[PDB]
DNA sequence: GTCCGCCCGTTGTTTCTGTT
DNA sequence: AACAGAAACAACGGGCGGAACTATGCCGGAC
RNA sequence: UUUGGCAUAGUUCC
């Protein structure tokens, strides 16, 4: 129904939001917090035959650190994202000169997309999302810690104070979902902050890889 | 097979004995093989 | 020969083929107490692994 | 002294779509 | 049209408690 | 003051 496409979009949306807020994107309060009458309003109640198409909601977005290096959020129309489809968002993110982007699916990529996205990974860094994946945000349930990622500075130290080699930390799996929604790469390594039933709180180190 | 390959052999005789001398080092190596004669020696017994 | 072994052993079969045959059937008497040797007499068996 | 009973990790086979 | 990436189903193989104490049969056959 | 093995059955204790 119109409500329910309505409604997906919505949670969606902020759920990206709360994301770029976590990867250290320069998102405000008002864009983070938006009632679904206010969404409603702003880009259109009907999504069937409506203002919200799946275009014009796309998200670019300046680091807090660099107005320089920006994301996309692309919201394909397609069901099934193809290689076309893959080439000219390159295309676009060329031209605007954009490095990273996301790409949120209607239900998934075509295996030859998929490797066609991980081709270009120094030229370009693009993540592939489901729709299903993003109606909820994954960090918020209780069972999962909090996670910091950690700089190179902080790495070095780090090892440097334990004297470990990195062979020596736990590891964490590259297509992890915690890891999917920071963006980390093979060889960043995570911080986990939770609390303990015998010391109160305990400090732990995942190395992606 | 040494006695066969010196004094001559029907061509088929070599590679009947070869496969009995696979079968044989074969068991020697493991004796559990599935689908093998499964080599015994006396009374019915399985090798070790 | 083979209705001797049969009983002596309890391989319920071939001397040859002692593979597959059913062992536990035909064992040596109890005579521990009479009780023993009665209860030994009257016995059941379920081939049940 | 010679001959003769249940579970579930791998790998294959086959199939079904995507690109050019 | 040819090629290639990913997946459903089928077949195969290894795995299955810990100790201890008695007893009995047998370890190739013909010539 | 010298040393057999394979299999099967029964029994004890958790």
């Amino acid at each position: 129904d119109d409500e329910e496409e309505t409604y997906r979009l919505w949670k969606i949306r902020k759920t990206i939001m709360q994301l770029c807020h976590d990867r250290g994107y320069l998102v405000t309060q008002d864009g983070l917090d938006q009632t679904l009458e206010e969404f409603k309003a702003q880009f259109g109640g009907k999504p069937s035959e409506g203002r919200p198409r799946r275009t014009d909601l796309t998200v670019l977005v300046a680091h807090n650190d660099d107005p320089t290096d920006q994301m996309f959020v692309f919201f394909p129309e397609e069901p099934k994202v193809g290689i076309k489809t893959i080439k000219v968002y390159c295309q676009r993110m060329q031209e605007e000169n954009i490095t990273r982007a996301l790409i949120v699916v209607q239900q998934g990529m075509t295996p030859s997309a998929k490797q066609s996205l991980v081709d270009m990974a120094p030229k370009y860094i693009l993540e592939q999302f489901l729709q299903q994946e993003l109606l909820i945000n994954i960090t918020e349930h209780e069972l999962v810690p909090e996670h910091v990622v950690m700089t190179k500075e902080e790495v070095t130290e780090l090892l440097a104070r334990y004297k470990l080699r990195e062979n020596q930390l736990p590891r964490i799996q590259a297509g992890d979902p915690v890891a999917r929604y920071f963006g980390i790469k093979r060889g960043q390594v995570v911080k986990i902050i939770r609390p303990s039933e015998t010391a109160g709180r305990y400090i732990t180190y995942r190395l992606v890889q | 097979l040494r006695r066969n390959e010196q004094n001559g052999a029907a061509a088929h005789v070599i590679a009947e004995d070869v496969k009995l001398l696979q079968f044989h080092v074969a068991t020697m190596v493991d004796n559990e093989l599935p689908g093998l004669p499964r080599a015994m020696q006396k009374s019915g017994r399985p090798l070790k | 020969d083979g209705l001797k072994y049969s009983l002596a052993t309890g391989n319920w079969g071939d001397q040859k083929k002692a593979h597959q045959a059913r062992a536990g059937v035909s064992q040596v008497l109890n005579r521990l107490t009479f009780a023993s040797t009665l209860s030994h007499l009257r016995r059941l068996n379920s081939p049940i692994g």
